[PDB]
C-alpha cells in the first residue's frame, strides 16, 4: 500500500464477517481471530542468537488490513489515483462482472453471497 | 512479452497503474525499463447507479457506471468520465427495477 | 544544530476512509506515468 | 497483487476456480490467505448451436 | 479510428474502419473480415473533428 489505508468507521461489507479476518481492537495484541489460531499453533549463550523484525506482528497487520479492507470495499482506487466511493454491494457487482458473470446474481442472492463466504471463514 | 509488447493487467507489474508501454534499454549486466502506466489524476464524486429503470426492467451499462446526478443520467467508466446517452447501444437488459440497488427511472 | 533521534514508526500517513451506497468518484484527469526499473541479468563471466 | 488486490483468471492459481477475491492475514514466519473463487453448482444440458 | 456522419465521430465497436475506396467497413486486427457500418457495428460520441 502507498501509505497506510484505514479500514472505514463503518464495517459495511454487506454482512460478510470480516472481524474475523482484520485485527480485534479490543485485545492487547491487535490480531484478528484467524490470526490469533495460527499464532497460537505456530512457534543463547551459545552465541547463537535470533534478531527482532522491524515491523512487528502489528505493524505488518497493519499493511496487511489497508490492503485486505482496500480490496474488499474499494479494490485499487486507494492506490492508483485518489479513493473511490464504491457501496460494497456495487464493488461486488463490478466484481462479479469482472469475472464475466452478471451482476443479477449479486442482487438476486444478495443473502446467499454473504453467507457462503461467511460459512466457509 | 507483457509490457513493451502488450498490456498486460498484472498488478503492479510494470509500476502502479494500467500498464500502457514499456521501453528496454542496455545496461552493463543488465537491463533498464522506462516503464508507462495509466494513472488517474484528478476525480469527482458522481451521483451514481448500476442500472437505469424503464418499463419495470433494469438497464446495466455495458461496462461502467451510471452517472446519475441532476436532471440527466449517462454512461462512463470506472476509468474516465466521459459520459454517453442512455440509448440501447450503450445498456443492456436484465433483471428489473425492484433487484437492483440505486436504480433511477429515464427514457431508454 | 543537528541530532538522531529514535521514533515509533508512523508507516504512512493513515489514509482516513469512509464510503457512501449513491456516489462514485470518475475521472477527469490522468496522466502518463514513467517510472525507471533497473533489473540484474547477468554476473560477471567469473571463470 | 493477482488475486488479493484483484481478481485473476490464472488458472485455479490461488486455488480452483476464478478468482472473485482474496484476503492475507498476518503469521509468525509468513502470510496466510484466504482465497475466494467463482465455482459453477449446478448446469443443464441445452441444445446449442 | 472513425468515420464522420451527422457531425458526429462513429468509432468501431471493436476494431478498425477500413475502405477499398468504394466502401467503408469494420474489420478486425487479427483477421480481415469485412462488415457494412451501420450502428450494430459502429458506437458515436463527441463531435467529427
Ligand atoms: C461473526 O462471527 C462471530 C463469532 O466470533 C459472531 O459472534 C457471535 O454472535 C452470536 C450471535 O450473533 C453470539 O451468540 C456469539 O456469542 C458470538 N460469538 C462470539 C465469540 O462472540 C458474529 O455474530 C458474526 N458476525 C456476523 C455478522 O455474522
Ligand atoms: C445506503 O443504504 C442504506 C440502507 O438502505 C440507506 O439507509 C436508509 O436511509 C434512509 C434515509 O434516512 C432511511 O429512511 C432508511 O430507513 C435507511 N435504511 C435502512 C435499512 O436503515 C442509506 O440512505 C444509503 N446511504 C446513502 C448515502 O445513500
Ligand atoms: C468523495 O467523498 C469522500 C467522502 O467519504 C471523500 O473521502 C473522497 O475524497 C471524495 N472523492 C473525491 C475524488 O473527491
Ligand atoms: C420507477 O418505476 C418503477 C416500476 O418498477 C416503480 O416501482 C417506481 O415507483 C418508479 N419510480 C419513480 C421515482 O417514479
Ligand atoms: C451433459 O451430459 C454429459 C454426458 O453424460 C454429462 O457428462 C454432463 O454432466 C451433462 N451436463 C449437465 C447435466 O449439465
Ligand atoms: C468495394 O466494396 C464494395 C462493397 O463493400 C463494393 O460495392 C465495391 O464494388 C468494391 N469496390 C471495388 C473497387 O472492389
Amino acid at each position: 500500500v502507498k501509505q497506510i489505508y484505514k479500514t472505514p468507521p463503518i464495517k459495511d461489507f454487506g454482512g460478510f464477517n470480516f472481524s474475523q479476518i482484520l485485527p480485534d481492537p479490543s485485545k492487547p495484541s491487535k490480531r484478528s481471530p484467524i490470526e490469533d489460531l495460527l499464532f497460537n499453533k505456530v512457534t543463547k549463550f551459545n552465541g547463537l542468537t535470533v534478531l527482532p523484525p522491524l515491523l512487528t506482528d502489528e505493524m505488518i497487520a497493519q499493511y496487511t488490513s489497508a490492503l485486505l479492507a482496500g480490496t474488499i470495499t474499494s479494490g485499487w482506487t486507494f492506490g492508483a489515483g485518489p479513493a473511490l466511493q464504491i457501496p460494497f454491494p456495487m464493488q461486488m457487482a463490478y466484481r462479479f462482472n469482472g469475472i464475466g458473470v452478471t451482476q443479477n446474481v449479486l442482487y438476486e442472492n444478495q443473502k446467499l453471497i454473504a453467507n457462503q463466504f461467511n460459512s466457509a471463514i | 512479452s507483457e509490457c513493451v509488447l502488450g498490456q498486460s493487467k498484472r498488478v503492479d507489474f510494470c509500476g502502479k497503474g494500467y500498464h500502457l508501454m514499456s521501453f528496454p534499454q542496455s545496461a552493463p549486466h543488465g537491463v533498464v525499463f522506462l516503464h508507462v502506466t495509466y494513472v488517474p489524476a484528478q476525480e469527482k464524486n458522481f451521483t451514481t447507479a448500476p442500472a437505469i429503470c424503464h418499463d419495470g426492467k433494469a438497464h446495466f451499462p455495458r461496462e461502467g457506471v451510471f452517472v446519475s446526478n441532476g436532471t440527466h443520467w449517462f454512461v462512463t467508466q470506472r476509468n474516465f468520465y466521459e459520459p454517453q446517452i442512455i440509448t440501447t447501444d450503450n445498456t443492456f437488459v436484465s433483471g428489473n427495477c425492484d433487484v437492483v440497488i440505486g436504480i433511477v427511472n429515464n427514457t431508454v | 544544530s543537528q541530532s538522531i533521534i529514535a521514533y515509533t514508526m508512523s508507516l504512512g500517513a493513515e489514509n482516513s476512509v469512509a464510503y457512501s451506497n449513491n456516489s462514485i468518484a470518475i475521472p477527469t484527469n490522468f496522466t502518463i506515468s514513467v517510472t525507471t526499473e533497473i533489473l540484474p541479468v547477468s554476473m560477471t563471466k567469473t571463470s
